[PDB]
């Protein structure tokens, strides 16, 4: 093999840095322009989403790997925040090549971005301290929801979306634990639904229902049956599933297979509950029967769903039919099953007013793609909703804050006479790439666009309102409201500005060239 | 994974329904020209296609931009019909004046709304010569006929034009709020009959009677059976195997013609003399049953009978094991109509009514096929109708109004985008161009003048670029519902927009 | 090809063979040797400093030199010094009748210079006899010649293989008055220093020593290249973990199909098992039960070098094996082998002829390198007993020869007058050699060898006194060949040359 | 057939050939030194601030080639540290010796003025040795406080230094009994109070497995009775599988629940064999781990084998390869299981552990690409502080001594030399490459320094050196650089053999052929 070293590795990193930098500037926001991207199996995806755009490239280089891997770290916590960590990258690369060809060493320059990354995330800092409670920050939840359910362009009416995201993010993450959870929230959906079909399910909802509505649709507080045992087709685990091979055999298993469910239906109703949930459900035969034997229960329950439906509901975990006991049921505060608005979508809940440890927002839409469409968009709403209710911190985006950022930062960065006062007053420059980018897909001259924000910050020296990020001509951070949390765009910094440097501090690589991976 | 920037990206987002939509473009608007569809990649065919997916589909679609259109021009006209033509050349237009635009270095976004907003105007103005003809029912009637005769038209159909315009009026003038799919039976089969159709009275069925039957049934109940039986009747002991070697295997066969028999014992405890069922029976069978003296009717068809309790009054149901688990159907007659050469047992019990079977005869699937559509279209164009009986005048004159007037707003309106909205004006009058030389007239003086000439309120007169003549789009027929023409704009009018916010295309 | 036609086999291709072969020796012979990475169908890197040890490596075409490398081992058998010596003499030797050949002296002519000459100097070389040395026994004394002689084979310790290969081919025998071919066989062995080898005369099995200790004074055994997994006549056992049922039965048997084993083993005699093949986990603890000495897993080297010295030979199967398979020793013992815990036999008079050198170092390169010492170590001490003579370390004896087959060049006068002035030319390539892995020109050494002209003792060896080159005695500075070598290692060059100097093209179809 | 060459060709081969791959150690190591991800193969790509695991993980395919790989390597087992520079350094000779070889000249004798000077090399050094354990403080400890400050500071963390400074020396005073890298081993996690490591003498575990008993399975005790488990189980029990029926007549709903009970059984064989803590490396079925949480005996399912291998070191463990504990000794123990989540996920720490001889950080990184190079910090300290212990006597770091070094044998360049001054002069000249290829991978210029250094060596000094931050003049010494003197003796004998060694091999045959 080989080792590529120095300017070659140098045209090794930001080479393939930059090319990807590119797909997503004209994805940038909601005026990027979306990208439909088709696999080699027919598929297609239209994506202005750099994480979706990520998922959808397998390209090949430490790059494309770092690239696929950087943003997804921001998509998940903050959400909202996955593209310009990666465009800003490539920018801060296209930035070292002219300034090691100044003859600024590339290490030379890399304390200095992230010296300079200092100034930019202290003045994020410095843009709003706000932490509001969850009571009042759900208006600031859904008003960034506006922005963080904006971008994916399922948004307004979507406020069931944003408000969802309120309180699923608080039903399992704490305001005070300020320990993520997107584990706890169940993120849950079904096409032929509709985006303005929206629901925050407290417990679990069980896809399957009651073996008949000719038995009651609700079963009362908690009395859920946590239940591994076929009255269907077991497909065990240990052996393999085979059916009866002979005439006599279909005699002998309806006859015996009808009165040990009549039996167990009721031993489940002996042992107790008015909810059996089976992770081996109800035949139909078994459904006739959980009729006759006079019990309400569900049919099938996943085979993780048996321990969702206990720990998501807290409920005391019974693991099978011969480990049926009273005191061991799955909880609920009540269960019923509901009709969304759309038949087509139709579970059992499970709800959980006792304890919810999986909350669940049920998106619907016509099809899977407007479902997704409102997914990732409530995820990063979700997302910035749960950083914001854990800490309300926010900040006007679309670059205002970076556009006030580096021209403190340039400044600042002139302040220490070490070489990195030019390297960080470079480094300044490319936070003014993303509104540029930004302002190329809002269909205006970024040149001219920032620089109306610059006299902006000349006039605020802080982002309050900017420029357009949506494509109107009211150019507004605040009465626009575009804000993203304080945290996730530092995080964007902190994700973005280091993997330059660190990609700065390792340019020595044994490769025959970049496509490796 | 392969990354396509802008420059193909934008290029290929043009050339996708540009290379259908000429095609398209062809058979649509008026008819000058048509696609015949020369068919090899899959077999030595020649074919003759007015239909856009017929034309779409079996034509490789493999270009990514347009499988969008494909995709969802076919939706369109799956919705309110004959959409696959309408959002493809409609959109390729926009294509081309996207690349233009494009070509003039000028955003996508600030093309989006520059069309996006021309776009409502438009449907605005589509709006205005919107006419509603819903005045009486024979203006209902009269319309819903322009609008049934305006999705068949630029398509071949044979004898299908004038008798469904009556059908698809007469599937509306029943049900009164709505048209009838669920009432006509669509009925296909050979008859020699070129295209010739009619309203069925009941519902035939098709079957040779013969062994011992006597063919004719006269004072017929029929018995309804939603569960027939197919060779052997499905019960506890209904299946064995003997077989233990060659000789059995042909011994098999034989075992089973014993389960022919047991049928028997259901239908005679039932007692009906007619008793009609799903599930069809052989003629070997055809012995075992027909000696039984009792009549058993195979596959006797669920919308068949649909049709009866529905017009009958009485009752089809599902799940039939005992007499009454489905209400008795009522006939007058359960009869062999003889077309031809063909031998059709016909169940009468009613006639013409709210729900109407409709014996299609043709030597020809294709035709019947894109008959069936057009009908399919119309009806729906029709039952927006019912709805929306609106008539907005077609033919590029809708083009034309939409085109003076947004052109005329991006005038005034933007002070950048009007860039766009004339562009989408001229998207508007495109439509009408590539037709007119089609039957050799001047599109540009049409465009320029009769535009302009009809949106100083001509309306009514309008493209004729069958003979390439001015003429009235009222009075020529030349019109249809305003949704399904808003409709072929929402698609078109979407479907450019995306491709062309399309910067960048991973492939694979 | 190794097919030819053109009068290359004549007048090139044994120049070509000779200092392909050769120039390592030229930096591979004298007070020292560099030595030369040699890599093989396995890829490692051995360092070469006998002629014998990298052309044994090495694979030729050559129909010339495949003569030669046979005189090599047969120079190192004999005496192994001179080995290096004797490539870089025939280079000296051939090439001189390119001149000839250009001044048109013919074949068997110019040949018959080299031989009456080489018959000459083969006289001479008794005469060229400087003093004499040896001990039987004694360590120090005998290891000077044993240093001198790995000298060229040798960069490393001089002294310190010198007193170990002494010591082994001495204390290996109740006499060393006698001494044959493996009287010393190496357990190479890693850790420590390469300088704390250690002489342990016995068959080291560096393998493992498993078994319970029975015996110590009997060290006994019955040698199997026959694994114990229950191989015996009447069932041969493996481990199979095929089934787990299988297995409970394998552990019962085992112990039982081990049973008439080391009974079998006993049974002719022995306490001490050498196994070339596996031991089971229940044959072994049977032997743990059985209390006999199994030596499990062992080399082909360890069962071989055993198989060697006890006289006994390895059973694939299991057969009572008679004598001739089962060979006895001083004693079993555990001892450490230049700091090394496994099973050291002790060999003398039992069956014997076995010293173990452990050979050391942080890699197998090291055990290499000061294998090629040891081994001349070997040679040259049977030279030693054979003469005891010590003839001037290689290169001072030339100088003497050279003059005197000089004039003897011109008590030849017709054309083998040049030729045995060639002849006395061919002696003198090798201190050239010294003097080249010196890199220092032998020009000047040549002149100072002839300052004084005599060339009893003065010579230009490897040091960094040949740095500037300098003349030293090899005669005094302890490095004295043995006459043998100084007549073997003249012989066969001289043999092999002739022979391979008469060669005509290849006929081929 | 085999292939060889002699001469020159083959050194001049030789020494080129050496010089290639050494070359992509050259610019790896430093705070600023530049890390080497190499990708060998495809999906394989690694990043190594030492050439010896490269070394090995390069393609070496010469005499000259392989020799480098061993003799850093040699250098990483000795102080664990300094791979790259031996590799900068035998090479290094290569080109210093190329014009003398170019020249043609070459006694083979040259190769001993390397080993000559190395002695006086490997003598200076341990002539200026000096404990830095003795003097610094009485606890030494802060020495190591010192050292861990430094050698902290060393890779990342200026900041974070003073705080695990403490933890270090704290770690490092309980993990020298037996001294093993991975016993002070950092165990992540993220989300927490960040930029700060919490050492336990016990051992955090990343992976715990259960759900239904996810946080309802007892996750607490005041002494885990651990199986360390290798096993596996499903959602049932062994079952005949062979000739077995479902579906039959009266064995449908038995069979199902016979598969279920023993399950239960060897689920249940962990739990009454005196497991309150079930570590299982191995997938635990879905009902299975529900059954864990039934049972009250804690469930890890696909623990990491190093925490059942740091279990059965802190906790006087050892690893079951059945269900049923096989002994007590085997059955891990601690005084104390606790999980505690440190940023919302479950850790398994065993603490107050019998043995308790692997010792554990509990490390919070400030972000994505920062977090790694202070766990890195925190190992480098950990090595060189043990080492500021291990070897008592310490030169000045940074290459202080080299610099007087080249000027010592520049003496004897001048003083000695018949000739070989060339020869002192080439080996005092691989002395100072290191500090040149420190600051200059950094992108300041060490030339200069690196003679004001000697510059300042010249009126006296020896321990003035480069500090790499800035990476400028300074002593190393006064600067608390340090390794231990003999890291450089380690460096001085392996590098300068593998000159003397590649040199003396004109010669290179290959039996295979080509």
């Amino acid at each position: 093999k080989s080792r590529l070293m120095g300017l070659e590795a140098l045209k090794s990193h930001i080479m393939a840095a930059k090319a990807v930098a590119n797909t997503m500037r004209t994805s940038l926001g909601p005026n990027g322009l979306d990208k439909m991207m088709v696999d080699k199996d027919g598929d297609v995806t239209v994506t202005n989403d750099g994480a979706t755009i990520l998922s959808m490239m397998d390209v090949d280089h430490q790059i494309a790997k770092l690239m696929v891997e950087l943003s997804k770290s921001q998509d998940d916590e903050i959400g909202d925040g996955t593209t310009g960590v990666v465009v800003l990258a490539g920018a801060l690369l296209e930035e070292a090549e002219q300034l090691l060809d100044r003859g600024i060493h590339p290490i030379r320059i890399a304390d200095g971005y992230e010296q300079a990354a200092r100034v930019a995330i202290e003045h994020l800092d410095k843009i709003s301290d706000s932490v509001l409670v969850d009571i009042k920050d759900t208006e600031p939840l859904i008003q960034t929801a506006k922005t963080t359910l904006g971008s994916k362009v399922v948004n307004s009416c979507h406020r069931q979306m944003a408000e969802i995201a309120v309180n699923a993010v608080l039903t399992v993450a704490d305001m005070e634990r300020r320990d993520v959870d997107f584990e706890l929230i169940k993120v849950e959906g079904k096409v032929g639904g509709r985006l303005e079909d929206t629901k925050l399910i407290k417990g679990v909802i069980v896809d399957k229902d009651f073996s008949h509505p000719q038995m009651p649709k609700k079963v009362e507080d908690a009395k859920i049956a946590i239940l591994t045992c076929p009255f269907e087709p077991p497909k065990p685990k240990t052996k393999h599933k085979l059916d009866v091979t002979s005439v006599e055999d279909y005699k002998a298993l309806q006859k015996y297979e009808k009165e040990k469910f009549e039996e167990m239906i009721q031993q489940i109703k002996e042992t107790g509950a008015n909810l059996a949930i089976c992770q081996w459900g109800f035949d139909d035969e078994a459904n006739h029967l959980l009729l006759q034997n006079n019990l309400p229960a569900v049919r099938w329950v996943g085979g993780p769903e048996i321990e969702l439906i206990a720990i998501a509901t807290g409920g005391r975990i019974v693991p099978r039919f011969s480990e049926l006991t009273a005191e061991k049921l799955g909880f609920a505060g009540l269960v019923q099953e509901i009709s969304f608005g759309t038949t087509k979508d139709k579970m059992l809940v499970i709800e959980q007013c006792k304890n919810s440890r999986a909350v669940t927002i049920f998106i619907r839409g016509g099809n899977k793609m407007i479902i997704e469409e409102a997914k990732r968009s409530l995820h990063d709403a979700l997302c910035v909703i749960r950083n914001l209710i854990r800490d309300n911190r926010v900040v006007y985006g679309g670059g205002a804050a970076e556009i006030s950022c580096a021209l403190a930062v340039s400044q600042e960065a002139d302040k220490c006479p070490t070489l990195e006062q030019y390297a960080m007053r470079a480094f300044a420059d490319a936070l003014e790439v993303i509104p540029m980018a930004l302002s190329e897909n809002s269909g205006m001259n970024p040149i001219q666009t920032m620089t109306e924000v610059r006299a902006r910050q000349v006039k605020e020296m802080n982002p309050a309102l900017g420029i357009d990020c949506l494509h109107k001509g009211t150019n507004d951070m605040k009465q626009q409201h575009v804000i993203e949390t304080l945290i996730g765009k530092k995080q964007q910094i902190s994700l973005a500005t280091q993997m330059v440097r660190m990609i700065l501090k390792i340019d020595d690589i044994r490769k025959p060239g970049e496509s490796e991976e | 994974a392969d990354e396509e920037r802008a420059e193909t990206a934008r290029l290929t987002s043009f050339i996708g329904a540009i290379a259908i939509g000429d095609l398209v473009k062809s058979t649509l608007g008026p008819k000058g020209m048509d696609k015949i569809l020369l068919s090899s990649g899959r077999d030595a065919s020649l074919m003759v296609t007015n239909d856009g997916a017929t034309i779409l589909k079996n034509i490789g679609v493999d270009n990514p931009a347009a499988k969008v259109l494909v995709d969802m021009s076919r939706v369109q006209d799956d919705e309110v019909g004959d959409g696959t033509t309408s959002v493809t050349v409609l959109a390729a237009e926009l294509l081309r004046e996207a690349e233009s635009l494009i070509a003039k270095k000028i955003h996508p976004q600030t093309i989006i709304a520059g069309w996006r907003e021309a776009t409502k105007a438009a449907r605005e103005a589509l709006l205005s010569s919107a006419v509603d003809h819903g005045s009486d029912e024979v203006k209902f009637r009269q319309d819903l006929m322009n609008i049934a005769g305006t999705t068949l038209s630029s398509k071949l159909l044979t004898h299908h034009k004038d008798h469904f315009t009556k059908l698809a009026v007469e599937a509306v003038l029943r049900l009164k709020g709505s048209g009838n799919l669920e009432a006509i039976h669509i009925i296909k089969k050979l008859g020699g009959s070129l295209a010739d159709s009619y309203l069925d009275e009941g519902f035939l069925l098709d079957k040779k009677i013969g062994v011992n039957q006597p063919k004719r049934i006269e004072n017929a109940k029929i018995l309804i059976a939603n569960t027939g039986m197919d060779t052997d009747k499905i019960k506890i002991f209904g299946s064995r195997v003997r077989v233990d070697s060659t000789a059995k295997v042909a011994e098999i066969e034989h075992a089973e013609k014993e389960k022919m028999k047991e049928k028997v014992e259901r239908i005679l405890k039932h007692g009906i003399n007619c008793f009609i069922n799903r599930q069809l029976i052989y003629n070997y069978p055809e012995q075992l049953f027909g000696a039984a003296g009792v009549m058993a009717i195979e596959h006797a068809d669920f919308a068949g009978v649909e049709r009866l309790a529905l017009v009958t009054g009485g009752e089809i149901a599902s799940t039939f094991d005992h007499p009454e688990l489905v209400k008795l159907g009522s006939c007058k007659l359960i009869e062999e109509v003889m077309i031809g050469e063909d031998k059709l047992i016909h169940f009468s019990g009613v006639a013409l009514g709210e729900a109407c079977t409709i014996v299609l005869r043709g030597a020809t699937q294709q035709i019947l096929d894109e008959a069936e559509r057009s009908l399919h279209d119309a009806l729906c164009v029709l039952a927006q109708t019912v709805k929306d009986s609106r008539t907005v005048y077609g033919g590029g004159c809708s083009e034309m109004l939409m085109a003076h007037a947004v052109t005329q707003l991006a005038n005034r309106t933007p002070g950048k985008e009007a860039v766009a909205m004339e562009s989408y004006a001229k998207a508007l009058r495109m439509l009408p161009t590539i037709i007119a030389d089609n039957a050799g007239y001047d599109s540009a003086d049409l465009v320029a003048q009769l535009r302009a000439a009809h949106s100083e309120g001509n309306t009514t007169a309008g493209l004729d670029m069958r003979e390439g003549t001015i003429g009235d789009m009222a009075i020529l027929g030349i019109t249809e519902s305003f949704q399904v023409k808003r409709q072929v704009l929402l698609s078109a009018a979407e479907a450019a927009e995306v491709i062309l916010r399309v910067d960048n295309i991973i492939k694979a | 090809a190794k097919h030819f036609s053109g009068l290359e086999e004549a007048v090139y291709r044994n120049i070509q063979a000779c200092k392909e072969l050769a120039q390592t020796t030229r930096t591979a012979y004298g007070p020292n040797g560099m030595n030369k990475m040699v890599i093989n169908h396995l890829e490692k890197l051995f360092v070469t400093n006998d002629a014998a040890t990298i052309l044994r490596e090495l694979e030729v075409q050559h129909p010339a030199a495949k003569m030669i490398v046979m005189a090599s081992h047969m120079q190192e058998q004999e005496v192994g010094d001179g080995t290096n010596f004797v490539l870089v003499f025939a280079g000296a030797l051939l090439e001189l009748a390119e001149e000839l050949l250009r001044i048109g002296l013919s074949v068997s002519e110019v040949i018959e210079g080299y031989e009456i000459a080489c018959r000459k100097a083969h006289e001479i070389l008794p005469n060229l006899v400087c003093c004499s040395a040896k001990n039987l026994r004694d360590i120090d004394e005998v290891s000077s010649l044993l240093r001198t002689s790995i000298m060229s084979k040798q960069y490393g310790n001089e002294v310190f293989l010198a007193k170990l290969i002494a010591q082994a081919c001495v204390s290996i025998f109740p006499d060393s008055g006698h001494f044959n071919v493996d009287n010393i066989r190496v357990c190479k062995i890693l850790g420590s220093g390469i300088s704390s080898s250690s002489v342990l005369h016995g068959m080291v099995f560096k393998k493992e020593t498993e078994g319970d200790v029975t015996s110590v004074k009997d060290a006994k055994i019955a040698v199997y290249s026959c694994p114990f997994d229950g191989m015996i006549t009447e069932t041969k056992g493996t481990v199979l973990i095929k089934t787990a049922e299988e297995l409970m039965n394998f552990s019962k048997g085992e112990e039982n199909l081990m049973d008439a084993q080391v009974k079998a083993i006993a049974d002719t005699g022995a306490n001490v098992v050498v196994t070339g093949g596996k031991v089971a986990d229940m044959a072994l603890h049977y032997a743990n039960k059985y209390n006999i000495m199994l030596v499990r897993l062992n080399s082909k080297w360890d069962l071989r070098r055993l198989c060697k010295t006890v006289g006994a030979t390895a059973l694939p199967r299991l057969t009572p094996p008679v004598l001739e398979e089962m060979g006895h020793c001083d004693s079993v013992y555990l001892s450490e082998v230049g700091d090394t815990q496994v099973v050291v036999f002790k060999h003398e008079k039992e069956d014997g002829a076995i010293s173990t050198i452990v050979l050391r170092g942080s890699t197998d390169n090291l055990m290499d390198d000061i294998e090629r010492a040891v081994d001349d170590g070997v040679n040259t001490f049977k030279v030693l007993t054979r003469d005891k003579r010590l003839v001037p370390g290689g290169g001072a004896t030339e100088i003497e020869l050279a003059k005197q087959i000089t004039s003897y060049g011109e008590t030849c006068p017709g054309l083998e007058q040049y030729a045995i002035k060639k002849f006395a030319e061919a002696f003198e390539a090798i201190p050239r050699a010294l003097a080249e892995n010196s890199g220092v020109k032998a020009n000047e050494v040549i002149s100072k060898l002839y300052a004084v002209h005599q060339e009893g003792n003065k010579n230009v060896g490897l040091d960094i006194e040949a740095e500037v080159p300098a003349v030293k005695d090899m005669l005094e500075a302890g490095i004295l060949d043995t006459y043998l070598g100084k007549y073997w290692a003249i012989k066969l060059a001289t043999n092999a040359a002739v022979t391979v100097l008469r060669v005509d093209q290849i006929i081929m179809a | 057939g085999t292939d060889s060459s002699q001469g020159i060709p083959q050194l001049v081969s030789n020494i080129s050939a050496c010089q290639v791959i050494a070359e992509a150690v050259r610019t790896t190591l430093g705070p600023r030194g530049m890390d080497k991800l190499i990708v060998d193969g495809r999906g394989k790509a690694t990043i190594s601030n030492d050439g010896a695991t490269i070394l090995k993980l390069l393609d070496v395919v010469h005499p000259a080639a392989k020799t480098l790989v061993d003799i850093a390597k040699s250098q990483d087992a000795e102080v664990g540290d300094g791979t790259t520079s031996v590799t900068l350094l035998a090479a290094e000779f290569l080109k210093q010796v190329k014009p003398y070889v170019e020249e043609g000249l070459h006694p083979q004798i040259i190769i001993r003025a390397f080993r000559t000077a190395t002695q006086l090399a490997v003598n200076k050094i341990k002539e200026i040795a000096v404990t830095v354990k003795k003097a610094d403080k009485v606890e030494q400890r802060k020495l190591l406080e010192k050292c861990a400050m430094t050698a902290l500071s060393s890779k990342l963390i200026s900041q974070q230094k003073a705080f695990f400074a403490k933890m270090v020396v704290d770690a490092v005073m309980m993990l020298d009994d037996l001294l093993q890298l991975k016993m002070i081993g950092i165990k992540k996690v993220q989300g927490g109070a960040l930029e700060d490591s919490q050492l336990v003498a016990g051992v955090a575990f990343k992976k715990t497995f259960s759900y239904a008993g996810f946080e309802m399975q007892p996750k607490k005790y005041h002494n885990p009775k651990i199986a360390l488990l290798n096993v596996e189980l499903e959602l049932k029990a062994e079952k005949d599988n062979a000739e077995i029926r479902v579906h039959t007549v009266e064995d449908y709903q038995a069979i199902v629940d016979a598969e279920w009970n023993i399950l239960y059984d060897k689920l249940e064989k962990i739990h009454h064999s005196g497991a309150k803590v079930v570590l299982s490396k191995l997938p635990i079925g879905d009902v299975a781990t529900q059954y864990f949480a039934d049972r009250d005996m804690f469930c890890a399912g696909r623990v990491p084998e190093e925490d059942l291998k740091r279990t059965m070191m802190a906790c006087g463990g050892s690893i079951q390869t059945s269900v049923n504990a096989l002994s007590a000794d085997v059955l891990g123990r601690c005084q104390v299981f606790e999980e505690t989540q440190i940023g919302g996920e479950r850790y398994n720490f065993f603490t107050g552990c019998p043995k308790a001889k692997t010792c554990t950080f509990i490390l919070r990184g400030g972000a994505e690409q920062f977090m790694e190079e202070t766990e890195r910090s925190l190992h480098d300290a950990i090595m060189i502080v043990r080492r500021a212990i291990k070897n008592d006597s310490v030169v000045a770091g940074g290459g202080a001594i080299e610099m007087e070094l080249s000027k010592y044998l520049r003496d004897y360049s001048r003083t000695i030399p018949g000739k070989q001054q060339l020869l002192i002069g080439a080996y005092a000249k691989a002395l100072e490459i290191i500090p040149r290829q420190l600051c200059d991978n950094a992108g300041f210029d060490a030339t200069n320094i690196l003679n004001k250094l000697r510059a300042r060596h010249a009126q006296g000094g020896t321990w003035y050196g480069v500090d790499i931050n800035n990476e400028d003049i300074a002593d190393n010494f006064e600067a608390f650089v340090w390794e231990p003197a003999m890291v450089r003796i380690n460096a001085l004998t392996a590098a300068s053999e593998a000159a003397c060694l590649i040199v003396s091999v004109d010669e290179t045959i290959k039996n295979p052929r080509s």
